[PDB]
């Protein structure tokens, strides 16, 4: 099918290989988003990263995960076609003038974590969660998006993956300290950051370098040390990258304004040792999420 | 999408509407597939990438004709894309060098003034033609899973697998991947191997008293389908 089959309305994002566009399907009337994938002025053909994103998307069939309707072409680029979503999460929060109730957040996190558990059960790591890659329409419905850094991971044994992943502010400490044999716990750390940012509106760790990011995380979650995370000494940058002082965990005193069931979840999601961090399956049995319609 | 045809509808290609006789089409298919196999093998690419590329090649020519798309160019394009899909990417420059090393001046003429451009251009079309259904499984993975579950003489079982493996490589020159799912091709090459080595395969299954040993691996496969697949593969050696 061709892109003349759609009515283009305007630009609603920058994706990694082209803009995203809002549009109307001429046969059905429905509103859709079109991720452009530019080719002309490419050196190794259709971008291998796009090929990777597309294989993954085609396997993902979940209510709380973005679902690609089709791919179309010019009269020369291609466009990935998705059902349109009114906002991303970063957009609502940044205006301010938007407060999320305890129950808005409950609903929102149940959806996200069911989204993420589906992905993890099917051996995919998202590896780029953050407020701008969570979409949200006015029905109150959530979709997890941008699988442009995702990849298959191996659960029957362990393997080495790319270390520089997840944007700084949602990046967990194992990656800051240089780990390559990491786990789905990296996605849960990022979602833990969302949960905090839902209650404050400001993203909770906002440094511009890794070293400073580590400081900010330590200062709240405790300095990483072998007493709380025995394996930590086996990481490449544990000697190289230290917080100033050896800080005590004080997450609960900082976030004691939050409801208590949420605080338990948040504490668990932002646990330094990945093997002690909760899984997406586990979050869904927490008291905060256990019973949410 | 559905990527499987009856034998009746396979003979009705774009190349046949356009005047090409079946013998020549069948020859152009074998030459192309072997070309993909030879180029990939020389680049060190391994069996799933080669097979993916050959599948794209076979599918592509159910929608376009050889008179319009010269086969060695299409082959190189299918392999190039397969490498990306199977996460064993190769640079287009290296696929051309290797192609050139295997072709002669006439054959390589198909690539034209800008060999690289001719391939990149074709990739847009290839992707459209295969409807971006990029994921493909092959018989090898099922040959190994099914054979691993037999229990009995290890040497005989290994010989069986090894013969069956070669028979998979051979099947790829044919349109068998457009007729039957890889699960079925696997069972068939095992069955063929079985006949030629004169191994009773049921004796290595949990149930030595059932003829249809394959039913534990795939359900619902008539013996005449396996016979049919066997006959087609054997035709290559006649
Ligand atoms: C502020 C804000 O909330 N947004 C926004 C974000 C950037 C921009 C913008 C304008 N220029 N630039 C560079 C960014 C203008 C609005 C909305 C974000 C969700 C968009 N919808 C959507 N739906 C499904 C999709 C599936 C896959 C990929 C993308 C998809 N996007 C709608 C706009
Ligand atoms: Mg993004
Ligand atoms: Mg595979």
């Amino acid at each position: 099918r061709c892109v003349d089959k759609f009515d283009i309305i305007g630009i609603i994002g920058e994706g990694t290989y082209g803009q995203v566009y809002k549009a109307k399907d001429k046969d059905t009337g429905e509103l859709v988003a079109l991720k452009k994938v530019r080719l002309d002025n490419e050196k190794e053909g259709f971008p291998i990263t796009a090929i990777r994103e597309i294989k993954i998307l085609r396997q993902l069939i979940h209510r709380s995960v973005v679902n690609m309707k089709e791919i179309v072409t010019d009269k020369g680029a291609f466009y990935l076609v998705f059902e349109y979503m009114d906002h991303d999460l970063m957009g609502l929060l940044e205006s301010g003038l938007v407060h999320f109730s305890e129950d808005h957040i409950k609903s929102f996190m149940k959806q996200l974590m069911e989204g993420l558990e589906y992905c993890h059960k099917k051996n995919f790591l998202h590896r780029d969660i953050k407020c701008s890659n969570i979409l949200l329409n006015n029905s109150g419905q959530i979709k997890l998006a941008d699988f442009g850094l995702a990849r298959l991971y191996n659960s029957e044994e362990s393997r080495p993956y790319t270390n520089k992943v997840i944007t700084l502010w949602y990046r967990p400490p194992e990656l800051l300290l240089g780990e390559e044999r990491y786990t789905p716990a990296i996605d849960v750390w990022s979602c833990g950051c969302i949960l905090g940012e839902l209650f404050t509106k400001k993203p909770i760790f906002q440094a511009n370098l890794e070293l400073a990011q580590l400081e900010l995380i330590s200062r709240l979650c405790g300095s990483p040390c072998p007493a709380v995370w025995p394996d930590v000494i086996k990481l490449p940058y544990f000697n190289t990258m230290k917080p100033k002082k050896q800080y005590r965990r004080r997450l609960r005193e900082e976030f004691s304004f939050i409801p208590s069931a949420a605080l338990d979840l948040l504490d668990h999601m932002l646990t330094l040792d990945p093997s002690k961090r909760c899984t997406a399956e586990q979050t869904l049995q927490s008291d905060f999420l256990k019973d949410v319609e | 999408p559905c990527w499987y045809w009856d034998k009746k509808d396979l003979a009705h290609t774009p190349s046949q509407l356009e005047g090409l006789d079946p013998a020549t089409e069948a020859r152009y298919r074998r030459e192309g597939a072997r070309f993909i196999f030879d180029v990939g093998t020389r680049l060190g690419l391994h069996y799933d990438t080669l097979a993916t590329g050959i599948i794209y090649f076979h599918r592509f020519y159910m929608f376009h004709s050889f008179k319009q798309f010269p086969r060695y160019v299409t082959g190189a394009c299918c392999l190039f894309l397969a490498g990306k899909v199977e996460e064993t990417p190769k640079k287009c420059k290296d696929i051309i060098k290797t192609a050139r090393s295997l072709l002669n001046d006439v054959q390589f003429g198909q690539f034209g003034d800008d060999p690289k451009e001719e391939v990149m251009v074709l990739e847009r079309i290839l992707l459209q033609t295969i409807k971006f259904d990029l994921q493909v499984e092959h018989p090898y993975q099922f040959l190994l899973k099914y054979a691993k579950q037999l229990k009995g003489d290890k040497n005989k079982i290994q010989k069986l697998v090894q013969m069956a493996w070669t028979f998979v490589n051979d099947s790829l020159c044919t349109t068998l991947s457009l007729q039957w799912e890889p699960e079925i091709i696997a069972v068939a090459v095992m069955y063929l191997a079985g006949r030629l080595c004169k191994f009773e395969i049921q004796e290595w299954t949990s149930k030595p008293m059932y003829r249809r040993w394959w039913e534990q691996f795939v359900q619902d496969v008539p013996v005449d389908v396996l016979e049919d697949i066997c006959h087609q593969i054997l035709d290559l050696y006649s």
